């Protein structure tokens, strides 16, 4: 049950001119929303993506975004400029907080510059991280001298946050719940170059993203199963394809075993 | 950095059925920085409506990406997902294997 809200921020930097940042919130699995940068406004992806906002904390967020996103990439041209980086940029952030049980939270914010950790919030100020490429407290001294961006960015993680999400899940409750049950189906991977072949376990369109496929031939388990990743279906389910690598001969028998969720007790065999 | 190689997978939302509708699905994944560029194919060319979804980043920071458009399959005609970026030196192509 991890429902925390990730909200992540692409910025990207092709020179000290030309700029563009897009963002996104998932909670849990689900993508709730979606910040182009061609739109001076954050969309909604579902009914609920406004939790229990009204809209008016509802837009003084969205302002404190606009506002945000216009500080954000001027803010870093200059550390660019200062601390005299290159100037490809790719700038990443990903802050959120998770919900627990009744009282407390857990909250976070993270960038990357480089597609490498750099820095990150913690408790009131800005702490560099394990390898920090050195210049990176330098910018750090800087901006923890802001007291009032250090201030918001507080409440935000402990304050609005928790709130936000505990709204989104109750409001959401009807959707993260759900249960999808997939369709399973075989054939055979051609063969590499044996004198055999490789069987092909395809599973699609389940929900809750966690699933288990094993090609435990024998009716008492067996293995050398191959788990591929959980590629995504744009319609909010996932699939999966497990393989093995077999000798014709005994390549009978074998079978597919399916484990997931929205299947009650019923693990989905399908016999070669 | 410009050091993480995007990985590139084809597949149907649905099970092949010639003549039948589905989705091509073509998952491109774990590459850095986020500069790309993705086009589904049929026989080589382009399809002119090709849809994905929002970039995002996993927890190691390498972005990833789902484009994918409603098409027919049949047995002569052959798909495939063109991928160009910065690690590459040539736009890696994957094709589409109904069993795979
Ligand atoms: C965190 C989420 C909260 C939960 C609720 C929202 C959930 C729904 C989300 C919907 C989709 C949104 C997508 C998520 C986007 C990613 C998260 C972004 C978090 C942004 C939080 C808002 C920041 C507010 C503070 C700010 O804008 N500061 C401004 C304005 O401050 C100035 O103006 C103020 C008045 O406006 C005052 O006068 C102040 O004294 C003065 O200094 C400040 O100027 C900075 O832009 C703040 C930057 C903060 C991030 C820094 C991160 C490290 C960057 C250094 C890296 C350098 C690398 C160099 C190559």
């Amino acid at each position: 049950r991890l429902f925390p809200l990730r909200c992540l921020q692409i910025s990207s930097f092709a020179n000290s001119s030309w700029t563009r940042t897009d963002g996104l919130a998932w909670l849990g699995e689900l993508q709730t929303h979606s910040w182009s940068n061609d739109s001076d406004t954050v969309r909604s992806l579902k009914p609920w993506s406004q939790g229990t906002f009204s809209d008016q904390q509802w837009e003084t967020l969205q302002h404190i975004f606009r506002v945000y996103r216009s500080s954000f990439t001027r803010d870093v041209k200059e550390f660019a400029k200062m601390l005299r980086l290159s100037y490809p940029l790719e700038l990443q952030v990903s802050a959120g907080c998770e919900v627990h049980p009744g009282n407390a939270s857990n909250n976070f914010f993270h960038v990357a510059f480089q597609g490498k950790d750099i820095l990150s919030f913690q408790g009131t100020s800005w702490e560099p991280t394990q390898e920090a490429p050195l210049w990176v407290n330098l910018a750090i001294q800087v901006l923890n001298q802001d007291k009032w961006t250090r201030e918001t960015v507080q409440w935000l993680l402990n304050g609005t946050c928790p709130q936000f999400v505990s709204g989104l899940l109750e409001s959401g409750k009807s959707e993260l719940k759900k249960q999808v049950k997939p369709k399973a189906w075989l054939s055979r991977g051609p063969s590499p170059g044996p004198g055999r072949l490789l069987l092909v376990c395809h599973v699609s369109g389940f929900y809750p993203k966690p699933v288990w496929v094993k090609w435990m031939r024998g009716e008492q388990e067996q293995q050398g199963t191959q788990p591929g990743d959980i590629l995504p279906n744009a319609d909010e389910t996932w699939y999966l394809r497990a393989t093995l690598d077999v000798v014709a001969g005994e390549a009978a028998g074998l079978s597919c075993r399916v484990k997931h969720s929205s299947l009650e007790g019923q693990d989905i065999v399908l016999y070669w | 950095m410009i050091q993480r190689t995007p990985k590139i997978q084809v597949y149907s939302r649905h099970p092949a059925e010639n003549g039948k509708s589905n989705f091509l699905n073509c998952y491109v994944s774990g590459f850095h920085p986020s500069d790309i560029e993705v086009d589904l194919l049929k026989n080589g060319e382009r399809i002119e409506k090709v849809e994905h979804s929002d970039l995002s980043f996993s927890k190691d920071w390498s972005f990833y990406l789902l484009y994918y458009t409603e098409f027919t399959p049949t047995e002569k005609d052959e798909y495939a997902c063109r991928v160009n970026h910065v690690t590459l030196s040539q736009p890696k192509i994957v094709k589409w294997d109904r069993d795979m």
